[PDB]
C-alpha cells in the first residue's frame, strides 16, 4: 500500500549562499522538515525563506524549519516547474516520518484507500445550542 | 522610628521584588 | 490543535483542499453527491488556523469550518 | 574570492559567517571569556565575571547620581551599586532555579565547531549554575568594594 | 413673556448689540477714500446689517439677557414661523425627494440589468418621475391605505 | 555529513541542525591552582540556590530598612522636613 | 543598436465608447456591478496600468501620456496663480511699499456674510492675505505691471492647451514603442544637458538682462511705473551700461577670456542684501551660469549614437568587490523593464531634494523682501517639509510593489538585491535595536527632565544650567563655517548664511531678517528626537520592503499579492502582514516626524531669530529666548508652545482670520473622525448595514447595487487618509493664523 520512499542522505542539496532565514533552536530541540525532488536540469528557484538557489540536476534535498514553508516550496516546484516532490518530518531522535503526499497521490485527487476523518453527516445549521453541552467537556461542533 | 520611613520602602521596593520573583518562579516552570 | 469539520452540504469541488498551506484536508470517496467525493481532515494537528479553506468554499453556508482551539507550536506557526 | 560564507559551509542553518561573526582574533577573544571557558569550574568564572561587573557598576552610579555634588557621593553611589549587584544576583538565582533541575544533564551543546565530541558545559546544569551565581555575587560585591576603596578612601589622582 | 424672555424691539441689550455691530463696520469704512470700491462694499454690508436687525425686530422674535433672538418650538401659535411652518415645508420637500427616489427605484427594478440604471441614471425616466413629488403626500396616503407602501412578504 | 555537497545525515542530527558551540574554549583553567583554591574556599557558602536566594532577599531587605529608617537629614529632604512657614490657600488655609 | 525615433500610428482611436462603459480596463469591472464594493474598486485601480495588462509597451505609452496630462494640470494651476495676481491682487501697491502692505491675491464674493474674510491687507485693497510667496517671485523676476502678469497667464493657458493636445496625440495618433522608452542613455543626455543645462542657462540669461537691471532700479527707489520696460534694456544698451559699466565692452570679455571684466554683475559676495533681505541677484545670476556650464558638460557622459560616451551597463557591471560577489551586474536589466523601480528611486530622491530645499530656503532667503515676511517663510518651510515626507514614504511603497510584482531571480537576477534579501533579518534586528536605543536616550531625557522639574529638582535636569548636553560637533561645524570667508573660501566676503555667525545681523523695515542661530542643550535634545523619529519610520518602511515577498510567519506572502487584508487569524493572527500595510504605518510615523520637525522650526525661529529690531539695535524676539529654557521638558512644549501660540487661532473668530479658526476646529473634527475607521473592523459594519438594508427592503426602497461595507484595506486607507488630513490641516491653520496675527 504505497511503501513511502525512505529518506536517502548523501542526496545533494541546492547551491545556496546562506541566509538568516534558515533553521533555529526549534530544529535543534523539537523538529524540522525535509523535502526532496528530482530536477530534470540545474535551474534557479526562489527559496521559501530567503533569496534564490540553484537546484542541481539530480536529487535535491532541502531542510526547512516549517511544514508550511515546505508545502509552499512544493507548490511552487509543482506548478511553475513540473516536478514531483515529497517531504518528511525529522525529530531530534533521528526518526523520520514521511509526510506528503501521504498515500502516493496528491490530496486533490480522490483515492480509494482513504477513510473519513472529521466528517459530520448533517448541514452546519444543525449544531446544538451551547446550553445543551454546558458542564460537559464536549464542544457543540465536536459532536 | 518614623513609621513611613520603613513601610513605604518595604512595601514599595521589597514586597514587589519578593512577590514578583515568587510569581515568576511559580508561573514559569513545569510541575 | 484547531478543529476542522466537514458538513454534508459539501459539493466536493475540492477548491478548499487546493487552498490549504499545510496539507490538512483530503478528498475521499462518498455517495451523497454527483462527484462521489467529499473533503476529509485527517491531519488537523498541522492546521495553522489560516482558514483559507473557508474562503475557497463556494457553498452557502460553508461546508468546511475551522474552529480555533488550543494552540501548539505547530498551530502558532513559530520557527523558533 | 568571497568573504561571507555559510556557517561551517552548511547553507541551511539560519546564520552566516562574516568578519564580525567569524574573523581569527574576534573568535580567539570571545573564546577567551569566562562565559565561554567551558572546561573551567563555574565558580571561578563567576568570580572573574562578578568582579568585573561589580567594579563597572560603581563608575556611573556615583558620578550620575542625585548626591554627586554631596560629600557622601562615593558612599551613596557605591551603596547603590551594591543594591544593583544584589538585585542582579536575585535575577540570576531565580533564573537558575526556574530553568534547571539537579537530576537533569547540561543543555549546552556537545559538539564543537569541527564535529568532535566534547563534554557538555557544566555551567548549564543546576548546581553548575548555582556555583556560577554564587561566585558572581561574591565577585560583584568584591568588585564594588574594590572600586569603592580605590577612590574616596584613598585620594588616588583620577580624571 | 414666554420663558421670561422680552420682544426684541423693546429690549435694550438687542439694541446695544445692533449699535455695537454697526459701530465696528463704520471703523473699517474709515482710513480709505470716502467713495471707494472697498468703502462702497463696507457701506453695503452696513445697510444690510441695519436691515437684518430691523427685520428681526419686525418679525417679533424673543430676546434673552444676551439680546440673542431665542426660538420657541413648544407649539405656541405666536411662534409657528420659528419652527413649525418651516418644519412643514421641510417635511414636504423631504417627502418629495424620498418619494421621487422610491418611485424611480421601483420603476427600474424590472429590467435584467437594474444596476446598469443605477450607476448610469436614465435621465428621461427621471425627468418623467420628478414631478410626482408635487403630489407625493396624496399618493403616499393612498398607497398606505391601499396597503402597497410597505412591502408585505417581509 | 559534509561529504562535498551533502549536509544531511540521520546519524548526526546535531551537526545537521547546527548544534555547535561557536565560541567555547575547551581549554584548561587559565587561573593558577593556588588562586583557584583561595576563592572556592571563601566563596563556597553562597552557592546553594534556596540558601542564597533567601539570604539575599532578607539581607538586602533589612539593609534597605536600616539604611532608610536611619538616614540623616542631609541625605533625604523628605526627612529634613519643611523649613519655611506655609502659605494660605485661595480662601482657606 | 543605434538610437532613433520609433513610433506607432493610431494605436487607439479617440472615441466616447469607453466613457459610457465604467471600468473598461478591468474585465470584471467592464461587465458591470453586483455590489457597492465594485464602485470602490473602479477608483482604486484606475491608474494601476501594470495590472490592467502585461505588455510593457502599453504600460509605458499610458505612462507617457498621463505625464502629459499632469503637466497640463500644473500649467493650468500656474496660469490661475498668475491671473489672480494680475486681476484680483494688490501686487502693484505692494510693489510700491513692500514692508507695510500685506500681499493678497484672492478676494471673496459677498454672499452669506463671508466678505468678512476680505480683510484689510492695506493698499486700498481688501482680500485674503496669501502666503504663497508669489509676490516675491514676481518682484525678483522684474515684473512691474499687471499687463506682464496677464500676458504670463495667457501664455501658460496656451501652454496647458498644448500639453493636453500633446497628451492626446502621443497616445491616440503617434505613440512611441518600447525600444524608444528603453533608451535611457539618450534620455539622460537630454535631461541633464537639455532640460537642466539649457534651462538654467536660459534663466541666467533672463536674470542678466531683466531681473538685474529692473531690481537695481527698484532698489534705487524709483517709482515702479517710472522704470523702463525690460525690452528697452535690450534695445538701448547704455541703459545697462549706466547701472553696470562693464556691459559696455559687450561680450568681447567673454571671448578674450578677460572674464574679470564681468566682475560687476557676476559676483561671489555671499550673505544677504542689506536692503532687500535676500541674496544678491548678481550672485544668483553667477550661480545659474555656473550651474548651466556644469549640467551642459554633464549631459555628455552617456553614449547614444557616435561611439563616445558611457554605456550605463558597463559602468554598473564594472563595480564589484570581495564583499558583494558580482554586485551591480544585472541592475541595468532591472531598471529598464520595471517602472516601479524607477518610480521609487525617483520618489526617494525627490523627497530628499524637497526637504533640502526647505532647509536651504529658510537659511539663505533667495527672494527680496522674503526673509522679513514671516508668514511666507513659515508656510514655505512647512509645505516643503510635508511634500518631501510624503514623497519619501511613496518611495518605500513602490519599492515594495516592485519586490512583490516585478522581482524575478529566474530571468532578472541581481546579486546585491539577493544578498540583502538573504540577511534581511540581521538588517531589521539592528535597525530595531537602534530605534530602541535612540528612543530611550532622546525621549527618556525629556521624561527625566519633566519629573526632575516636577519634583522641584531643577539642578538634576538635563538643561543649560544643570547638566549640559552641548552639541559640540554642530557648534564646531558652524564656527568653522563662520570663519570660512577669507580663510578657506578666500573669494567670499560674507559667510554663505547668517545663521553661521560673525555677528552681522541684518534687518529690514524694523524687522529681523537674519542673525546667528545659537545651538544649546535644547537643540541637542530635539535633534536626537529627530534622528529617533526618522530611524523608526525607516525601520517600518524597510521592514515592509525587505519582508514583502516572504517571512518566517507566512512562507508565500508574494502569492497573496502586494496589497491584501490578511491570510486568516491563523498562526496567532496575521492582521496587516502585507507590504501595503507597512506603508500605512510609515505614513503615521512620517506624520509624527514631520510634525515634530515643523514644531521645532517654528518655535526656534519665533524664539531666537525673528522679532523686531529697534533704534539702539535692541532685538526683541517674538518669544524672549523661551526656547532655550522651556523646550527641555514636555510641559514646556504643551504650555509655552501649544497653549501659548494656540491663543492667536482661538481669538481669530470675529475678524478676518476667522476662517483659520474654523479650519482649526474642522480639522480637529476630521482627525477625530478618522479614528472610527482606524479602531474598528468591517465585520461590525457589515452586520449593521444588514439591518439597515432590512429597513429599506421593508419599504421597497432597497437598492440593486447591494451595499457592502468597505474592504478591510479600504477601511484602513479611509482611516489613514482622514487622520493625515485632520492633523496636517489643524497644524496648517494654527501656523497660519498665529504667524499672520503676530508676524
Ligand atoms: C394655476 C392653476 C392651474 C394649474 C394647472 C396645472 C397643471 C399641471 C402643471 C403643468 C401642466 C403642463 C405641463 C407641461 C406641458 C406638458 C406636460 C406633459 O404632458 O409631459 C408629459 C408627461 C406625461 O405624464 C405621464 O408620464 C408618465 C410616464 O411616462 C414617461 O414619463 C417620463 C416622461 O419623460 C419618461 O418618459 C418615462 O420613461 C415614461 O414613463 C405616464 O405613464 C403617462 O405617460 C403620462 O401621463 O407629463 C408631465 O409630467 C410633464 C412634466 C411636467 C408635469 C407637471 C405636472 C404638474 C406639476
Ligand atoms: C486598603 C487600605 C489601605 C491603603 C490603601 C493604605 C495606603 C497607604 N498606607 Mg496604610 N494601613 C492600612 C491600610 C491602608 N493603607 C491599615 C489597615 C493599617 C493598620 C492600621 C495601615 C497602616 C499603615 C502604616 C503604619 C503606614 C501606612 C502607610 C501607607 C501609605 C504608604 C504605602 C504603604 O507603605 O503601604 C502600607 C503599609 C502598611 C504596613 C499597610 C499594612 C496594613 C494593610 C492592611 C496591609 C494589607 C495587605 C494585604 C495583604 C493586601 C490587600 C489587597 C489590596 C490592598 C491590593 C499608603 C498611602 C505608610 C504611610 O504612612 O505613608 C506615609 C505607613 O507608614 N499604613
Ligand atoms: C430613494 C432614496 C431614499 C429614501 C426614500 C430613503 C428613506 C429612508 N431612509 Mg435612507 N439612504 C439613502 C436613500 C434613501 N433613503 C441613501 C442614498 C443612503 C446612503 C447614505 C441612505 C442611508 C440611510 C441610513 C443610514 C438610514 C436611512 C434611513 C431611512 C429611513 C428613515 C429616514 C432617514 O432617516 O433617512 C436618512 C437619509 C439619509 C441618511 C441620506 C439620504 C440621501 C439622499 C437625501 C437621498 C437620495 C435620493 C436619490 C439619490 C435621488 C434619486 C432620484 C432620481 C430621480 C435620480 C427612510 C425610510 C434610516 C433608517 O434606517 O430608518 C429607520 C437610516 O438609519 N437611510
Ligand atoms: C487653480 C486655478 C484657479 C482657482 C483655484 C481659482 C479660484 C477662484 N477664481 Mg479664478 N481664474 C483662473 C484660475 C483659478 N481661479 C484662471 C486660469 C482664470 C483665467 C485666466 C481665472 C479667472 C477668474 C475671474 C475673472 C474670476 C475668478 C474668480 C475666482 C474666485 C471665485 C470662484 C469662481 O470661479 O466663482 C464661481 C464658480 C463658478 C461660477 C463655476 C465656474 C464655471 C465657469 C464657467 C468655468 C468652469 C467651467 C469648466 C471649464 C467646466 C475663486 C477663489 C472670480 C473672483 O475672483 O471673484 C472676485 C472672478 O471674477 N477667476
Ligand atoms: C532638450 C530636450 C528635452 C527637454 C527640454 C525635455 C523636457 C522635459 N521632458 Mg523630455 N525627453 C527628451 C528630451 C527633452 N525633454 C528626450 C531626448 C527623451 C527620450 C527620447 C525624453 C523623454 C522624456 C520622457 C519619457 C519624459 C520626459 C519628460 C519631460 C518633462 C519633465 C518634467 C519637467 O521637468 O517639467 C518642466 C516643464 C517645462 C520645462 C515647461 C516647458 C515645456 C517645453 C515646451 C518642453 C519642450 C521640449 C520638447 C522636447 C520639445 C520637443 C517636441 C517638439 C517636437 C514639439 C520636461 C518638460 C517627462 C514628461 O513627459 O512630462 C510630461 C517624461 O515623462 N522626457
Ligand atoms: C540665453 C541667455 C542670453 C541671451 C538670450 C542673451 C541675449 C543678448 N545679450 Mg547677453 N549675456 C548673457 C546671456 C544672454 N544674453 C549672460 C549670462 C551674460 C553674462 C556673461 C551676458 C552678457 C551680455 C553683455 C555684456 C551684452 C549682452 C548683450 C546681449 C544682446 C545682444 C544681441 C546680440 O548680438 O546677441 C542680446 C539680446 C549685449 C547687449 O546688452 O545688447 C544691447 C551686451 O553688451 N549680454
Ligand atoms: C510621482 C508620484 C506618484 C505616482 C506617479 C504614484 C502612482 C501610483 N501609486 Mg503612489 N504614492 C505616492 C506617489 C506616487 N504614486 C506617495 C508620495 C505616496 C505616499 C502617500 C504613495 C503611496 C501609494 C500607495 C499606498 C499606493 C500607491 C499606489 C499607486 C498606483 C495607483 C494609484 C491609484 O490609482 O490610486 C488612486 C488615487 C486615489 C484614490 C486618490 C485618493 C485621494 C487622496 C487620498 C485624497 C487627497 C486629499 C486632497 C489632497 C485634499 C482633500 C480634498 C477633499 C477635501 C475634497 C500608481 C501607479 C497604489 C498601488 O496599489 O500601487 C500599485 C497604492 O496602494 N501609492
Ligand atoms: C575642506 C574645506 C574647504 C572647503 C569646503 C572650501 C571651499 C571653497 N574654497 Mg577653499 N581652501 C581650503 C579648504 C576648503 N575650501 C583650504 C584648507 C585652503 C588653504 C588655506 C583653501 C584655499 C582656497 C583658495 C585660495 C580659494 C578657495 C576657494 C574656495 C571656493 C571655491 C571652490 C573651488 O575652488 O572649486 C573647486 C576647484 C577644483 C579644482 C575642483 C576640485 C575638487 C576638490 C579639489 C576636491 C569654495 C567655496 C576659492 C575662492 O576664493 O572662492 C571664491 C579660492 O580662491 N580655497
Ligand atoms: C395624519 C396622521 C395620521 C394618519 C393616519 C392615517 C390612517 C392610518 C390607519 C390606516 C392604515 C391602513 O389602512 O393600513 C394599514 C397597513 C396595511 O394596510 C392594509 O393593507 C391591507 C392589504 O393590502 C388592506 O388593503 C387594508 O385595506 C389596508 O389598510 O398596516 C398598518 O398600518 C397596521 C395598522 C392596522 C392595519
Ligand atoms: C463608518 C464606517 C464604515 C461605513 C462607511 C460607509 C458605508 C461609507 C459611506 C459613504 C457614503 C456616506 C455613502 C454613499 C453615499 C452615496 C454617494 C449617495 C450620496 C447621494 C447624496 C446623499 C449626495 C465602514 O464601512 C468601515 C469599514 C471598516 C472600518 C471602519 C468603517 C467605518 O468606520
Ligand atoms: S485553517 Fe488554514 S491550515 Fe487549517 S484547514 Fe483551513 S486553510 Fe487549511
Ligand atoms: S470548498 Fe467547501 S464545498 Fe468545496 S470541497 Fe471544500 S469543503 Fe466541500
Amino acid at each position: 500500500g504505497f511503501t513511502p520512499p525512505e529518506l536517502d542522505p548523501n542526496t545533494p542539496s541546492p547551491i545556496f549562499g546562506g541566509s538568516t532565514g534558515g533553521l533555529l533552536r526549534k530544529a535543534q530541540v523539537e523538529e524540522f522538515y525535509v523535502i526532496t525532488w528530482e530536477s530534470p536540469k540545474e535551474q534557479i528557484f526562489e527559496m521559501p525563506t530567503g533569496g534564490a538557489a540553484i537546484m542541481r540536476e539530480g536529487p535535491n534535498l532541502l531542510k526547512l524549519a516549517r511544514k508550511e514553508q515546505c508545502l509552499a516550496l512544493g507548490t511552487r516546484l509543482r506548478s511553475k516547474y513540473k516536478i514531483k516532490y515529497q517531504f518528511y518530518r525529522v525529530f531530534p531522535s533521528g526518526e523520520v516520518q514521511y509526510l506528503h503526499p501521504k498515500d502516493g497521490v496528491y490530496p486533490e485527487k480522490v483515492n480509494p484507500g482513504r477513510q473519513g476523518v472529521g466528517v459530520n453527516f448533517r448541514s452546519i445549521g444543525k449544531n446544538v445550542s451551547p446550553i445543551e453541552v454546558k458542564f460537559t467537556g464536549k464542544q457543540p461542533y465536536d459532536l | 522610628i518614623n513609621l513611613p520611613s520603613l513601610f513605604v520602602p518595604l512595601v514599595g521596593l521589597l514586597f514587589p521584588a519578593v512577590a514578583m520573583a515568587s510569581l515568576f518562579l511559580h508561573v514559569e516552570k513545569r510541575l | 490543535s484547531h478543529s476542522v469539520k466537514i458538513y454534508d452540504t459539501c459539493i466536493g469541488c475540492t477548491q478548499c483542499v487546493r487552498a490549504c498551506p499545510t496539507d490538512v484536508l483530503e478528498m475521499i470517496p462518498w455517495g451523497g453527491c454527483k462527484a462521489k467525493q467529499i473533503a476529509s481532515a485527517p491531519r488537523t494537528e498541522d492546521c495553522v488556523g489560516c482558514k483559507r479553506c473557508e474562503s475557497a468554499c463556494p457553498t452557502d453556508f460553508l461546508s468546511v469550518r475551522v474552529y480555533l482551539w488550543h494552540e501548539t507550536t505547530r498551530s502558532m506557526g513559530l520557527a523558533y | 574570492y568571497q568573504v561571507v560564507q555559510p556557517i561551517n559551509g552548511d547553507p541551511f542553518i539560519g546564520s552566516l559567517e562574516t568578519p564580525v561573526t567569524s574573523s581569527p582574533l574576534v573568535a580567539w577573544y570571545l573564546s577567551n571569556l569566562p562565559g565561554y571557558r567551558t572546561a573551567v569550574n563555574p565558580l571561578l568564572r563567576g568570580i572573574e565575571v562578578g568582579l568585573a561587573h561589580g567594579f563597572l557598576l560603581v563608575g556611573p552610579f556615583v558620578k550620575a547620581g542625585p548626591l554627586r555634588n554631596t560629600e557622601i557621593a562615593g558612599q551613596a553611589g557605591s551603596l547603590a551599586a551594591g543594591g544593583l549587584v544584589v538585585i542582579l544576583s536575585i535575577c540570576l538565582t531565580i533564573y537558575g532555579i526556574s530553568s534547571f533541575n539537579e537530576g537533569d544533564p547540561s543543555t549546552a551543546p556537545s559538539l564543537t565547531l569541527t564535529g568532535r565530541k566534547k563534554q557538555p558545559d557544566q555551567l548549564q546544569t543546576a548546581d553548575g549554575w548555582a556555583k556560577f551565581t554564587g561566585g558572581f555575587f561574591f565577585g560583584g560585591i568584591s568588585g564594588v568594594t574594590w572600586a569603592f576603596f580605590l577612590l574616596y578612601v584613598l585620594d588616588l589622582p583620577y580624571f | 413673556d414666554i420663558a421670561g424672555l422680552t420682544p426684541c424691539k423693546d429690549s435694550k441689550q438687542f439694541a446695544k448689540r445692533e449699535k455695537q455691530s454697526i459701530k465696528k463696520l463704520e471703523s473699517s469704512l474709515k482710513l480709505y477714500a470716502p467713495d471707494s470700491a472697498p468703502a462702497l462694499a463696507i457701506n453695503a454690508t452696513i445697510e444690510k446689517t441695519k436691515r437684518r436687525f430691523d427685520n428681526y425686530g419686525k418679525q417679533g422674535l424673543l430676546c434673552g439677557a444676551d439680546g440673542l433672538p431665542h426660538l420657541i418650538v413648544s407649539g405656541d401659535q405666536r411662534h409657528w414661523g420659528e419652527f413649525i411652518t418651516p418644519g412643514i415645508l421641510f417635511l414636504y420637500i423631504a417627502g418629495w425627494i424620498g418619494w421621487v427616489g422610491r418611485s424611480y427605484l421601483i420603476a427600474i427594478r424590472d429590467d435584467k440589468k437594474p444596476t446598469q440604471k443605477e450607476i448610469i441614471i436614465d435621465v428621461p425616466l427621471a425627468t418623467g418621475l420628478v414631478f410626482r413629488g408635487f403630489s407625493w403626500p396624496i399618493a403616499a396616503y393612498r398607497e398606505l391605505l391601499n396597503g402597497e407602501l410597505v412591502a408585505k412578504d417581509v | 555529513y559534509g561529504d562535498k555537497s551533502v549536509y544531511f545525515d540521520l546519524e548526526d542530527l546535531g551537526n545537521t541542525t547546527g548544534q555547535w558551540d561557536l565560541y567555547g574554549s575547551d581549554a584548561p583553567s587559565p587561573y593558577n591552582s593556588l588562586q583557584s583554591k583561595f576563592f572556592e574556599t571563601f566563596a563556597a557558602p553562597f552557592t546553594k540556590r534556596g540558601l542564597l536566594l533567601k539570604f539575599l532577599i532578607l539581607g538586602g531587605g533589612s539593609t534597605l530598612a536600616y539604611f532608610s529608617a536611619t538616614a540623616s537629614g542631609d541625605i533625604l529632604p523628605i526627612k529634613k522636613g519643611p523649613q519655611l512657614p506655609p502659605q494660605l490657600g485661595p480662601r482657606l488655609g | 543598436p543605434e538610437v532613433k525615433i520609433l513610433v506607432d500610428r493610431d494605436p487607439i482611436k479617440t472615441s466616447f465608447e469607453q466613457w459610457a462603459k465604467p471600468g473598461h480596463f478591468s474585465r470584471t469591472i467592464a461587465k458591470g456591478p453586483d455590489t457597492t464594493t465594485w464602485i470602490w474598486n473602479l477608483h482604486a485601480d484606475a491608474h494601476d496600468f501594470d495590472s490592467h495588462t502585461s505588455d510593457l509597451e502599453e504600460i509605458s505609452r499610458k505612462v507617457f501620456s498621463a505625464h502629459f496630462g499632469q503637466l497640463s494640470i500644473i500649467f493650468l494651476w500656474l496660469s490661475g496663480m498668475y491671473f489672480h495676481g494680475a486681476r484680483f491682487s494688490n501686487y502693484e501697491a505692494w510693489l510700491n511699499d513692500p514692508t507695510h502692505i500685506r500681499p493678497s491675491a484672492q478676494v471673496v464674493w459677498p454672499i452669506v456674510g463671508q466678505e468678512i474674510l476680505n480683510g484689510d491687507v492695506g493698499g486700498g485693497f481688501r482680500g485674503i492675505q496669501i502666503t504663497s510667496g508669489f509676490f516675491q517671485i514676481w518682484r525678483a523676476s522684474g515684473i512691474t505691471s499687471e499687463l506682464q502678469l496677464y500676458c504670463t497667464a495667457i501664455g501658460a493657458l496656451v501652454f496647458a492647451a498644448l500639453m493636453l493636445f500633446a497628451g492626446w496625440f502621443h497616445y491616440h495618433k503617434a505613440a512611441p514603442k518600447l525600444v524608444w522608452f528603453q533608451d535611457v542613455e539618450s534620455m539622460l543626455n537630454h535631461h541633464l544637458a537639455g532640460l537642466l543645462g539649457l534651462g538654467s542657462l536660459s534663466w541666467a540669461g533672463h536674470q542678466v538682462h531683466v531681473s538685474l537691471p529692473i531690481n537695481q532700479f527698484l532698489n534705487a527707489g524709483v517709482d515702479p511705473k517710472e522704470i523702463p520696460l525690460p525690452h528697452e534694456f535690450i534695445l538701448n544698451r547704455d541703459l545697462l551700461a549706466q547701472l553696470y559699466p562693464s556691459f559696455a565692452e559687450g561680450a568681447t570679455p567673454f571671448f578674450t577670456l578677460n572674464w574679470s571684466k564681468y566682475a560687476d554683475f557676476l559676483t561671489f559676495r555671499g550673505g544677504l542684501d542689506p536692503l532687500t533681505g535676500g541674496l544678491w541677484l548678481t550672485d544668483i545670476a553667477h550661480h545659474h551660469l555656473a550651474i548651466a556650464i556644469l549640467f551642459l558638460i554633464a549631459g555628455h557622459m552617456y553614449r547614444t549614437n557616435w561611439g563616445i560616451g558611457h554605456g550605463i551597463k558597463d559602468i554598473l557591471e564594472a563595480h564589484k568587490g570581495p564583499f558583494t560577489g558580482q554586485g551591480h551586474k544585472g541592475l541595468y536589466e532591472i531598471l529598464t523593464t520595471s517602472w516601479h523601480a524607477q518610480l521609487s528611486i525617483n520618489l526617494a530622491m525627490l523627497g530628499s531634494l524637497t526637504i533640502i530645499v526647505a532647509h536651504h530656503m529658510y537659511a539663505m532667503p533667495p527672494y527680496p523682501y522674503l526673509a522679513t515676511d514671516y508668514g511666507t517663510q513659515l508656510s514655505l518651510f512647512t509645505h516643503h517639509m510635508w511634500i518631501g515626507g510624503f514623497l519619501i514614504v511613496g518611495a518605500a511603497a513602490h519599492a515594495a510593489i516592485f519586490m512583490v510584482r516585478d522581482y524575478d531571480p529566474t530571468t532578472r537576477y541581481n546579486d546585491l538585491l539577493d544578498r540583502v534579501l538573504r540577511h534581511r533579518d540581521a538588517i531589521i534586528s539592528h535597525l530595531n535595536w537602534v530605534c530602541i536605543f535612540l528612543g530611550f536616550h532622546s525621549f527618556g531625557l525629556y521624561i527625566h527632565n519633566d519629573t526632575m522639574s516636577a519634583l522641584g529638582r531643577p539642578q538634576d535636569m538635563f538643561s543649560d544650567t544643570a547638566i549640559q548636553l552641548q552639541p559640540v560637533f554642530a557648534q564646531w561645524i558652524q564656527n568653522t563655517h563662520a570663519l570660512a570667508p577669507g580663510t578657506t573660501a578666500p573669494g567670499a566676503t560674507t559667510s554663505t548664511s547668517l545663521t553661521w555667525g560673525g555677528g552681522d545681523l541684518v534687518s529690514v523695515g524694523g524687522k529681523v531678517a537674519l542673525l546667528p542661530i545659537p545651538l544649546g542643550t535644547a537643540d541637542f535634545l530635539v535633534h536626537h528626537i529627530h534622528a529617533f523619529t526618522i530611524h523608526v519610520t525607516v525601520l517600518i518602511l524597510l521592514k515592509g520592503v525587505l519582508f514583502a515577498r516572504s517571512s518566517r510567519l507566512i512562507p508565500d506572502k508574494a502569492n497573496l499579492g502586494f496589497r491584501f487584508p490578511c491570510d486568516g487569524p491563523g498562526r496567532g493572527g496575521t492582521c496587516q502582514v502585507s507590504a501595503w500595510d507597512h506603508v500605512f504605518l510609515g505614513l503615521f510615523w512620517m506624520y509624527n516626524a514631520i510634525s515634530v520637525v515643523i514644531f521645532h522650526f517654528s518655535w526656534k525661529m519665533q524664539s531666537d531669530v525673528w522679532g523686531s529690531i529697534n533704534d539702539q539695535g535692541v532685538v526683541t524676539h517674538i518669544t524672549g529666548g523661551n526656547f532655550a529654557q522651556s523646550s527641555i521638558t514636555i510641559n514646556g512644549w504643551l504650555r509655552d508652545f501649544l497653549w501659548a501660540q494656540a491663543s492667536q487661532v482661538i481669538q481669530s473668530y470675529g475678524s478676518s482670520l476667522s476662517a483659520y479658526g474654523l479650519f482649526f476646529l474642522g480639522a480637529h473634527f476630521v482627525w477625530a473622525f478618522s479614528l472610527m475607521f482606524l479602531f474598528s473592523g468591517r465585520g461590525y459594519w457589515q452586520e449593521l448595514i444588514e439591518s439597515i438594508v432590512w429597513a429599506h427592503n421593508k419599504l421597497k426602497v432597497a437598492p440593486a447595487t447591494q451595499p457592502r461595507a468597505l474592504s478591510i484595506v479600504q477601511g484602513r486607507a479611509v482611516g489613514v487618509t482622514h487622520y493625515l488630513l485632520g492633523g496636517i490641516a489643524t497644524t496648517w491653520a494654527f501656523f497660519l493664523a498665529r504667524i499672520i496675527a503676530v508676524g
